């Protein structure tokens, strides 16, 4: 269990783009996937320029804590795909020992200040001993859409990864009734060369 | 100006002579771990 603070685990994490060739013929290209030991440390100042700031933002999140329930994904995207008859899709999976109503804040971000934000409220489900929690589909919104076609029409990679760098995602998973921070992922991105998508996990830690 | 202009922010890197958006410590710069720029 990688991305796990002490009550909730993200079992599963994608990013992808569905297109359809007839009715019973779907192709799906993963733009990202995430699929009990210790990450590397990263201290979270280095980072804090990229986030919403205030009340809310990242810092007064992590101060309230808990500590272990904060992270950073470096996502390194697959762009590689033909760009009607398409499907932009979010999905993921948690599980928790504990039935909970959560909410799942994700805020899209250019130079730490927030674009968007998309709100999703989840309800438990028993399963082999724990609660499961599903995002199944989650369209992906249209900023999101046109920010990809316009990554895409770049000419040069170096290009890319220069809009990527001051383009970043916070997720925050809270208890609905509680506010309890279960999850808070921070999310920063490069593009892929390596012909998939790859990432690495890193625990936020104060200094 | 807006920061969070879409248009602005690939025109900054399409056309580096008309850029007009926030400047920024490149990633690379800072204090990183190791591998954070090497894929596994
Ligand atoms: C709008 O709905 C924003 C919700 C963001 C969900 C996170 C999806 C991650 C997108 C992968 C980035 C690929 C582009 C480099």
């Amino acid at each position: 269990r990688s991305v796990a603070s002490s009550k909730l685990w993200m079992l599963e994490f994608s990013a992808f783009l569905e297109q359809q060739q007839d009715p019973d013929t779907y192709n799906k290209h993963l733009f990202v996937h995430i699929g009990d030991p210790y990450l590397a440390a990263v201290d979270i100042r280095q980072i804090y320029d990229k986030f919403p700031e205030k009340k809310g933002g990242l810092k007064d999140l992590f101060e309230r804590g808990p500590s272990n329930a904060f992270f950073l994904v470096k996502f390194w995207a697959d762009l590689n795909t033909n760009i009607g008859s398409s499907f932009y899709g979010v999905s993921s999976q948690y599980e928790s020992p504990e039935n909970m109503i959560i909410t799942c804040s994700t805020k899209v971000c250019s130079f730490g200040k927030q674009v968007v934000e998309k709100v999703e409220t989840e309800y438990a489900r028993y399963e082999n001993g724990h609660y499961s929690y599903r995002i199944h589909r989650s369209p992906l919104c249209e900023y999101m859409i046109n920010f990809i076609h316009k990554l895409k029409h770049l000419p040069e990679k170096y290009m890319m990864n220069s809009v990527l760098e001051n383009f970043t995602i916070l997720q925050v998973v809270t208890n609905r009734d509680t506010q309890e921070t279960l999850l808070c992922i921070a999310y920063v991105f490069e593009v892929s060369a390596s012909e998939g998508a790859q990432h690495h996990i890193y625990r936020l830690v104060k200094e | 100006d807006s920061e969070t202009d879409l248009e602005a922010l690939f025109n900054a890197v399409m056309n580096p002579k008309t850029a007009n958006v926030p400047q920024t410590v490149p990633m690379r710069l800072r204090k990183l771990p190791d591998a954070f720029f090497k894929p596994p």
